[PDB]
RNA sequence: AAAAUUUUAGGAAUAGUUAAUAAUAAUUUAUAAUUUUGAUUAGAUUGUUUUGUUAAUGCUAUUAGAUGGGUGUGGAAAAAUAAAAAAAA
């Protein structure tokens, strides 16, 4: 309605899209808003075969007869740790290791740095709930050298897809306040050697040749013999 | 369970509230049938309304049908006073003395300089208008309110010689306000509503009495019948309350 | 056979003027508005509604044929009562405008003289309250549930409760024309006539009045002098007629129109406009006998001053000689930028002048034309975040980018500008996109969508 | 906006007319209670249920329909919600703000509103109970809020009512107040059955003016 | 329908659907091409 | 939004949906079967008449010999005929103004008639679907692109108003002497 | 979706489907979330052109009686640090709250301190923000803040009074979005500046013999993707832009 | 094809040229009445059903169909049928409510002739003018109460005798002597 | 004041209202005491909710909570049927036991 | 929201009930409402472009499909097998 695909063109139902608009199509259901989501099933799904031949205990099993060799406990802890990183690393698993809970560092998800997609998140602050690996994480989004004005809750902070890179320059103490990084058009004068724009509003990438080969070898232009 | 699931009197949409508001943002609650309560129930009456410039100045003189001695009206209004005062004696300053009862045919502002020219000229025109009209038998039943419930009066029913009144009045209306320009609080092309004013709240009184006559007093007399009266006498009166004990009378005409 | 009311006549005369067809307005006049009067002391001011509205006595109801009892709402019945507010002076004004537009002096002189005389010597008619049907009575709403101004973290979203973007286009800040006094309406009428002079000039020479499409833009047209003479005589006729009374009414709209006429038809540099406006204002403060305390030039006037500067420095872009740009003969960027700077100093000094997008646009354009290479910094500090823009900004800005030293800066600045377009809800226009396309061999910047290109081939 | 000053100015010029005869009430109809449609629609007093092409003389409005906003705690199944309820009076033009309080108290039909003392306020500023609507420039369009005693305590867990989802409701308070009326223990027809909105309706963050993610 | 190929990202779950629509970059590129044609 | 979905005949969105031009006929022996071009809603009820906006025509899918015209030695005319009745005022109304949808078979028909281009589903399996790369398309576009105003005016004439007034009919419509 | 005309469905008294009324709690970080981006805009205004009540000489004094019909909504700036009388002092040290003042402290005056002041009777609030040092904006001479010693003794404070638990409307910040130009970049060409002769124009684009360096060759992304962001109606980053332009999303 | 004989039929699926495509509903079925009750005891007080009952409305012989053309449509142009009615006021026992008896028309096409039937309505008179035995004009309107869709638009003929009768304190009209008929014999003497 | 307005649609009681005339039949004691009982509802109410807020709040509790209990919570063609037993006669014996007859009024 | 059209050979009373008030009243106010111009119960019956016969005002057919509420979702309850409606590449 507000923002259609290709204007209204109705010649096929599929011509519209998989959602008619970014905005929620019924007003009584707001969560239908178009987001950028993530494959939660695969990315949670932690490997239970890592916990094979381990002998974990539970939290409330404190019993004397119940617990085990300190060696067994240690390999249990290591097995559990390997079980939690077994997919990728969650933000809160990355942040506890960095100085100042990683305030100021730039957290990029894997798919944000590949292709013409370029995006990351500067961390403004963090609330660890009693359980680590969960929590709330706030920050500034930086997309193609253009930054947010105010901080925002980082979405899918709990899903283990995250990488970052520790720099001492970016570290901020809990006393001070994390500054928003400069949007490259406005605050900092645009420089080519410092930063080059991957992709811009009307651009898109050239055809990678292996895809072309494959599609022609599909549609049956280029032959493929058994 | 004892009636309609949604009583029909309760189905109300307020269009003086913006669209979409009542669906999402908030709901608006009001007792909506105080406003919808009609002109018959409240007892209001729509008098000819003044243009603002005329609305500014006090009225000075008025036309009146003088009630004769030995009226059904005067008697029954006295009975009504008795009843009202026995119920609530806070009415006492509101009420008009039975001595001053008269029918008000129209109201007018005369400036004090041109005073004699206007009274002579009016008196004459009045005498010409009413030359042919024989006496008028009119019927009084029912009460009504002017000026937001501040003025409480007895209605003149259009069931009788009233018709004649309407032509008669509308003639002086077209002479006094049409011919020689005089301030009639309304348009001369509009007819005045004749009435017998019973209770009234003046500006000075309003502080101790309140801003409107509570309808609880006269509710029961609202439709009460005061009876029939024949009227031979038309006056043009200036309003002075101490000269003769009756409104000071600047002119007179006899219907015969 | 619907008899047009006064309002309807107004509308149709607006269409006539804009069309410039006198022969329509003449027949319309002759047929309908002839007997239209003005309001005098003996007139009664807004006439009461006199219509009965239609009923049937029981004998009318029973004994009449079917059609005599048929009431469809028929415009003709209340025409008298639509006219009860006396909008006549508007009709006379419009008619003056038409007779001028169709190039006839005697008739115009007639209508304008009638109008002038009546405005001076007759009472101001009572204005009609806003029509319920044309414009709707505002209905009550709480403004509580609303997207906050900062709702989107990337920009300033304008909101139903308040406007944070700022005015895109300067508004004159005058009430609807009917609410004016008679003297005020006289003034308004002159500014109206001038506006029509301007419009007629632009219909006769569309090439010269369009900014920078041709070098013809930089030079007075012949017939401009007779025109400006007409305007001079007109304004001095207004000062001749109205006396000290002029001290008490708003001359703002009149001034801005005067300035735009001496900017467009006669072509005067920004300094000449500011001078002219100041001399005019001195004249207005002097005719009224007082201590001065001159009103400053209001925002619209300054808009005309600045657009004057932008007219001053303007370039015809991309000659077929592959020559860069042509400029107004006898152009000094130093002087121009000097005056522009201290003029913006003046404006920003005065607290009662509200800025808009267009004012900034004139400034920016003057910066580009001057070869300042500060155009960017001004745009980004004062405009980008806090206003809603045209793509005209990015057009002249592009011309600025194009002139930098190395190529990479050009490219990167342009790409960044497009990113601006996507961030801030500027739908970058076709003119701009073509400007970028032209250099594609040099900058390699793709401007078109994939889909757009495909479909195109 | 523009309407308000256009019509204000129009009225004000209409009043300064030296010559006007006054309107003819046979030419100035009232409104009808009788028109097609089932619903009864209340309109502006300048507007009619029929088609009137002609613009009528501006009148001063002797009954101003004020709107006064309250905060209610609405029970929805998940827990409490804080939302808004308007009370609409018709307050005579020259009335005193004390009298506006009184008219507002009489007109509310909800048991959960007027329990304690409330103060009228506009954009957070209290109004004098002493002076007129005229002085404060109160019109229909003006936004009037209402502030209760305990409302500045609502940021705590005490004054704010306790939902049986997270809180003990005891035989102490089963017999008292909205809890008692509500009938927490489910019946066969399910008691008064309140509106329900689920927990994941707004996502993990509740409703806001500003987009938080 | 929305075509779900076999080389889409397999979801290992016993509580729900076996295959999540998530595309190999190849599939994305392909889809883009076909859809360009129908845009025409 | 039905609790237990009607499983066999699902659709998109609520019913009744946007009107769609369909071909439908009662099923019978193939020798007698005809079809109806019908503008109707998206969700049909038991009898197709309940939601039926307009009736566009009859289409008979049987090649016929033309016995109406005289037997003609011209080669092409003696191919068999296929008969269809189109209501094109209603079609242009519904499709154009009301913005309909289209099933594929009616699309093929109206393509044959010259009202629409051939559909998306009509495939010569000889040719493949084309490839695309943006730089080549860009070279072709820079090679040929018309003037802005020419293009704007073409869009004006096609989409907005067509019939325009030459200076002549102006001059012929403007009032003469007594009111001029 | 559009908002529907009127509610005839459910009784008004009961009010049924109603978006909750948002209320700003001063005890949480959320308060500052609302208030902060306004403050910055406000200060920006104060740096360009004058606004009347922004600058007070001294602390405002009112009686107990007129306390709540005068104060609420009031926002004024003072030179020194003095905390309003009869106000309990709360230090804001919690980092989540401090966080929202980031943009205001980096690109405008550095924030030295934040204070939540609550009246003893508990029904009034004062948000007190102490800035250190000079503005990182340029300050105009005729501008309001030019009358202040703390800018252009280097500390100065902003004071904002408000009622607790109210909608983020009646804290009145939206009147301030008047926008005035910073005249710093043109100060160079005014007749007042002596650096205006060091200026030289570029009228004509310079002859160029080299094209822009070509972007690095495109690597197609290797991981799984959620499909066309076009068809999923996701704006180009999930950030900003229109869904019609798919730029900068993977392919 | 309904015009072809029993023996002339070839295909049952289509009309070859034109005409009406007709389904034959079988009119002669010899439908019968089942008798489930004794002639002595039939479970209804007022009426007894011993045979096949004719059904439908407008399918009912002899056909009785709505006649738009009568006095009411003769005088009025009605936006909707029954939007105007002229009638007499019968009784006012209800405040602001006038009951009105009105005539409308039925046409029997078999005999080619019209009958007048009559029907009562509740009309809303605010302000209570209508006296029993007034000739009134009545219009369709907003739903007012459960049974009132009509309001009194105009009094055509007031009742002058009735009004003067009221003014004297007497009822507008004398109350009818006998009520509804009965199947009993009431012996009430002196 | 005996005629209605054709173009306006307003009844005769309306144009009588506007001309400031009153036609009303003489009333018996029935209609007088009904009307005089009804006129005063709002004064009685104002006095009640001023002087006695707790009793009021009790009654209101009952009404407000009633609105959530009961047969129909929302107004639809089914619920907002002015004559329920009439438009659904097919429910009267079996499903709906409230009414024993399909017609309580003229129609 | 209404107006018209409404069946039984031998015919009597019907009832959470009318109208005013109002977001009232399991006990508000009233000389209430439906019916012999055929009611309400009760039988039969799927209602106002469809057939057959016939020269013809007639006689004689027309299926089928809307069966209350009880956390009330949804734009609209039409929501618990029984398609022959292509249902977001
Ligand atoms: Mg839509
Ligand atoms: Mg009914
Ligand atoms: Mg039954
Ligand atoms: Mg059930």
């Amino acid at each position: 309605r507000a923002d259609p695909l290709n204007g209204g063109s109705s010649m096929t139902l599929g011509s519209k899209g998989s959602k008619l608009s970014p905005e929620p199509h019924r007003r009584r259901m707001p969560w239908t808003a178009a987001k950028e989501y993530v494959p939660g099933v695969v990315l949670n799904a932690r490997d239970k075969m890592v916990l094979d031949g381990v002998q974990l205990l539970d939290i409330e099993s404190i019993d004397r007869a119940s617990q085990l060799d300190p060696l067994e406990v240690l390999r249990a802890v290591v097995a559990t740790r390997e079980y939690n990183i077994s997919t990728g690393k969650n933000i809160f698993q990355l942040a506890s290791q960095a100085t100042y809970n990683g305030r100021g560092q730039r957290f990029y998800r894997k798919e944000w740095q590949e292709g013409t997609y370029d995006k990351y998140v500067t961390l403004s602050a963090i609330d660890f709930d009693r359980d680590g690996n969960k929590g709330t994480a706030y920050g500034y989004i930086t997309f193609h050298g253009e930054t947010t004005t105010r901080p925002v809750q980082v979405d899918f902070a709990d899903v283990p897809g995250w990488y970052m890179d520790f720099v001492e320059e970016r570290a901020v103490p809990f006393t001070g306040i994390v500054p928003p990084p400069p949007s490259i058009g406005t605050d900092v004068p645009v420089d080519p050697h410092s930063y080059r724009l991957k992709a811009y509003p009307y651009y898109d990438a050239p055809n990678p040749p292996e895809f072309v080969e494959r599609l022609l070898k599909d549609r049956g232009v280029l032959p493929d013999t058994p | 369970e004892r009636g309609l699931y949604f009583p029909i009197n309760h189905r109300i949409v307020d269009h003086r509230i913006a669209p979409g508001v009542t669906v999402e943002e908030t709901d608006v609650q009001s007792r909506y049938r105080r406003e919808l309560r009609t002109n018959f129930a409240t007892g209001e009456t729509r008098q000819t309304i003044a243009p603002p410039w005329s609305a500014r100045e006090r009225p000075t003189h008025f036309f009146s049908l003088r009630l004769p001695s030995r009226n059904s009206v005067t008697l029954r209004v006295k009975e009504m006073h008795n009843h009202l005062l026995f119920s609530h004696q806070q009415c006492a300053p509101m009420l008009v003395s039975p001595t001053k009862l008269h029918i008000t045919l129209g109201v007018m502002t005369i400036p004090e300089n041109s005073r004699e020219e206007l009274v002579k000229n009016i008196q004459q025109s009045m005498s010409e208008t009413f030359a042919c009209v024989q006496p008028l038998q009119l019927r009084f039943r029912g009460l009504g309110t002017f000026d937001f419930g501040r003025v409480l009066f007895i209605r003149v029913v259009p069931e009788a010689d009233f018709g004649r009144l309407e032509r008669a009045v509308c003639d002086i209306r077209r002479r006094v306000g049409g011919v020689l320009g005089v301030d009639l609080k309304g348009n001369p092309h509009d007819s005045y509503v004749p009435h017998v004013t019973v209770a009234k709240i003046r500006p000075n009184q309003r502080q101790q009495l309140g801003d409107t006559i509570p309808q609880s007093l006269w509710a029961d007399y609202q439709h009460h019948d005061f009876g029939d009266v024949t009227l031979s006498t038309v006056d043009l009166c200036r309003m002075k309350g101490s000269p003769d004990g009756y409104y000071h009378t600047e002119g007179a005409v006899h219907l015969s | 056979q619907t008899w047009p009311c006064t309002a309807t006549i107004c509308a149709y005369l607006d269409v006539c003027v804009e069309a410039g067809e006198k022969t329509w307005a003449m027949e319309a006049w002759n047929r309908y508005c002839t007997e239209l009067k003005f309001l005098e002391p003996g007139e009664v001011d807004p006439k009461p509604i006199s219509r009965v509205p239609f009923s049937l006595t029981r004998e009318e109801l029973l004994y009449l044929p079917k059609w005599k009892k048929h009431f469809d709402h028929d415009p003709n019945l209340d025409v008298m009562d639509l006219n009860r507010f006396n909008r006549t002076r508007e009709v006379y004004l419009r008619m003056a405008q038409v007779m001028l537009a169709g190039g006839e002096r005697n008739a115009f002189q007639h209508f304008f003289t009638k109008l002038e005389e009546a405005m001076l010597n007759k009472p101001t008619p009572v204005p009609e309250p806003p029509n319920p049907h044309l414009v709707r009575r505002p209905r009550w709403a709480p403004y509580e549930h609303c997207k906050s101004v900062h709702h989107s973290p990337w920009r300033l979203q304008n909101n139903g409760r308040a406007l944070a973007l700022g005015p895109p286009v300067t508004i004159e800040d005058e009430m609807q024309s009917r609410f004016f006094s008679n003297d005020q309406f006289l003034v308004h009428s002159v500014k109206e006539v001038l506006r029509i002079v301007l419009q007629e000039h632009k219909r006769a020479h569309p090439t010269e009045c369009t900014r920078c499409k041709t070098e013809a833009f930089f030079y007075k047209t012949k017939d401009a002098d007779e025109t400006l003479k007409f305007c001079d005589d007109l304004i001095e006729r207004l000062f001749a007629s109205l006396g000290v009374r002029l001290s008490n009414l708003n001359t703002s709209s009149l001034l801005s129109t005067i300035l735009e006429v001496f900017r467009v038809v006669g072509k005067e540099s920004g300094a000449a406009l500011l001078q002219r406006a100041n001399e005019f204002l001195e004249r207005k403060a002097s005719l009224g006998d007082a201590e001065g305390s001159r009103e400053n030039l209001t925002a619209s006037n300054y808009l005309q001053v600045l657009s004057g500067f932008a007219d001053e420095s303007a370039f015809v872009y991309n000659t077929k000689k592959d020559g860069t740009c042509q400029y107004k003969t006898g152009f000094d960027p130093r002087t121009t930028m000097r005056h522009l700077a201290d003029v913006v100093q003046e404006i920003a000094g005065n607290p009662h002048v509200t800025w808009a997008a267009d004012m900034h646009l004139q400034v920016v354009e003057t910066m580009v034309g001057c070869g300042t290479m500060k155009a960017n910094d001004y745009f980004v500090r004062n405009v980008l975040r806090q206003f809603s823009w045209d793509s005209r900004f990015l057009e002249a800005l592009y011309v600025e980018y194009r002139r930098q030293d190395d190529v990479d800066m050009w490219a990167e600045l342009t790409k960044r500008a497009l990113v601006w377009t996507a961030r801030y809800n500027a739908p970058a226009s076709e003119r701009l996109r073509r400007l970028i396309e032209d250099d594609y061999d040099t900058i390699r910047v793709q401007t078109r969508t994939f889909r757009e290109l495909a479909v195109f081939q | 906006g523009h309407y308000q000053q256009e019509a204000f100015e129009a009225r004000k010029r209409f009043e300064e007319s030296t010559t006007y005869p006054g309107p003819i009430r046979a030419a100035t109809p009232g409104d009808t209670r009788f028109y097609s449609g089932s619903l009864e629609s209340i309109l502006h007093d300048t507007d009619r249920h029929y088609w009137r092409a002609v613009t009528d003389d501006p009148r001063v409005q002797h009954l101003i329909p004020l709107r006064i906003r309250f905060k209610i705690f609405t029970w929805v199944t998940s827990g409490w919600e804080q939302r808004m309820q308007v009370v609409q009076i018709m307050a005579p033009k020259d009335s005193t703000i004390a009298q506006v309080k009184d008219l507002v108290i009489v007109e509310n039909q909800s048991p959960y509103l007027c329990v304690s003392s409330f103060h009228l306020a506009i954009d957070g500023k209290e109004l004098d109970p002493q002076k007129t609507l005229g002085e404060y420039g109160i019109t229909e369009q003006s936004q009037i809020d209402a502030i209760e005693q305990n409302d500045h305590l609502l940021h705590r867990d005490d004054e704010r009512p306790r939902d049986w989802t997270v809180d003990e409701i005891t035989a102490e308070d089963v017999k008292r107040s909205p809890y008692k009326e509500m009938e927490m223990q489910p019946l066969q027809n399910l008691a008064p059955r309140y509106e329900a909105r689920p927990k994941g309706y707004f996502g993990r963050t509740y409703y806001s003016g500003m987009k938080q993610s | 329908r929305q075509i779900r190929p076999y080389y889409n990202l397999p979801s290992k779950s016993e509580h729900g659907r076996k295959m999540t629509g998530f595309l190999t970059p190849y599939r994305h590129w392909m889809w883009k091409q076909n859809e360009l044609w129908r845009n025409v | 939004a039905r609790a237990v979905i009607k499983r066999r005949s699902p659709q998109l969105w609520g019913a009744p949906g946007a009107p769609i031009i369909r071909m439908r006929g009662h099923h019978v022996v193939w020798k007698f079967q005809s079809y109806d071009l019908v503008v109707e809603h998206t969700h049909k009820r038991r009898n197709s008449d309940i939601r039926l906006l307009h009736y566009l025509g009859k289409h008979c899918p049987h090649p016929q010999k033309s016995l109406w015209s005289p037997d003609t030695p011209v080669a092409q005319d003696r191919h068999l005929f296929m008969l269809t009745t189109v209501d094109i005022d209603a079609f242009k109304y519904w499709f154009g103004v009301k913005r309909c949808r289209l099933s594929m078979k009616p699309w093929a028909l109206l393509a044959k008639a010259g009202l629409l281009p051939p559909s998306l589903t009509q495939n010569s399996k000889i040719m493949p679907k084309p490839l695309f790369d943006k730089e080549s398309l860009m070279r072709y576009y820079l090679a040929n692109r018309k003037d802005e105003d020419v293009m704007a005016r073409e869009k004006y004439l096609n989409y907005e108003n067509s019939m325009v007034k030459t200076e002549e009919e102006r001059a012929a419509e403007r009032p003469v002497a007594p009111y001029l | 979706s559009r908002r529907f005309r009127y509610n005839t469905k459910f009784p008004a008294l009961v009010s049924y489907n109603k978006l909750p009324w948002e209320v700003v709690n001063h005890e949480t970080p959320q308060f500052h979330m609302h208030v902060a981006p306004h403050y910055e805009q406000l200060l920006t205004l104060a740096a360009s052109s004058p606004v009347p009540h922004i600058i007070g000489s001294k602390h405002i004094d009112v009686p107990r009686e007129h306390r709540l019909r005068l104060l609420p909504g009031m926002l004024y700036l003072l030179d020194g640090d003095t905390l309003p009388g009869e106000f309990t002092i709360n230090r804001v040290l919690d980092p989540t709250a401090l966080q929202y003042y980031g943009r205001l402290s980096s690109q405008i005056v550095t924030v030295e301190a934040v204070r939540m002041l609550v009246p003893d009777d508990l029904r009034l609030l004062c948000n007190c923000i102490t800035f250190k040092g000079p503005l990182h904006l340029p300050v105009a001479p005729y501008a309001s803040l030019a009358s202040l010693r703390g800018a252009s003794s280097n500390c100065f404070t902003l004071y904002h009074f408000v009622r607790p638990n109210r909608p983020p409307k009646e804290l009145q910040l939206e009147k301030y979005y008047i926008h005035a130009p910073c005249v710093a970049p043109l100060s160079e060409f005014a007749s007042n500046s002596d650096e205006r002769g060091n200026w030289r124009p570029r009228l004509q684009a310079p002859k160029r013999t080299r094209r822009a360096t070509p972007l690095p060759a495109y690597r197609p992304p290797q991981s799984y993707l959620m499909g066309l962001a076009e068809r999923l109606a996701v704006v180009p980053g999930g950030c900003f832009g229109r869904r019609s332009l798919m730029w900068g999303h993977w392919f | 094809p309904w015009w072809n004989f029993q023996t002339e039929h070839r295909q049952r699926c289509v009309l070859m040229y034109g005409g009406a495509r007709t389904k034959n509903t079988h009119n002669a079925n010899h439908r019968v009445f089942i008798k489930k009750y004794k002639r002595n005891a039939f479970p209804n007080r007022t009426r007894h059903h011993w045979a096949v009952s004719m059904t439908g409305v407008l399918s009912q012989r002899p056909r009785r169909m709505p006649w738009p053309y009568d006095l009411t449509s003769l005088i009025f142009n009605q936006p909707r049928q029954g939007s105007d009615k002229i009638g007499y006021v019968v009784g006012t026992s209800m405040l602001k409510t006038a009951v009105v008896a009105t005539n409308h028309m039925v046409y029997y096409p078999k005999f080619n002739q019209r009958v007048s039937r009559t029907k009562r309505f509740f009309a809303h008179d605010e302000d209570l003018a209508c006296v029993e035995g007034d000739l009134v004009h009545i219009k369709q309107c907003r739903k007012i109460s459960k049974y009132k869709h009509y309001y009194v638009f105009s009094i055509l003929e007031p009742n002058v005798e009735g009004r003067e009768r009221l003014k004297l304190g007497l009822k507008a009209v004398p109350p009818p002597l006998f009520g509804y008929p009965v199947s009993r014999r009431i012996v009430k003497l002196n | 004041g005996l005629n209605g307005c054709v173009e306006t649609g307003r009844s005769r009681s309306e144009v009588a209202r506007d001309l400031g005339l009153s036609y009303t039949r003489p009333l018996h004691e029935n209609e007088k005491k009904q009307l005089s009982h009804q006129a005063v509802y709002y004064e009685r109410l104002a006095k009640f909710k001023m002087e006695q807020p707790e009793a009021a709040r009790a009654m209101e509790r009952e009404r407000f909570v009633r609105k959530f209990s009961g047969m129909f919570v929302k107004m639809d063609i089914r619920s907002g049927a002015p004559d329920f037993p009439s438009t659904y006669r097919r429910l009267l014996g079996t499903k709906v036991v409230r009414w024993a007859s399909k017609r309580h009024g003229p129609n």
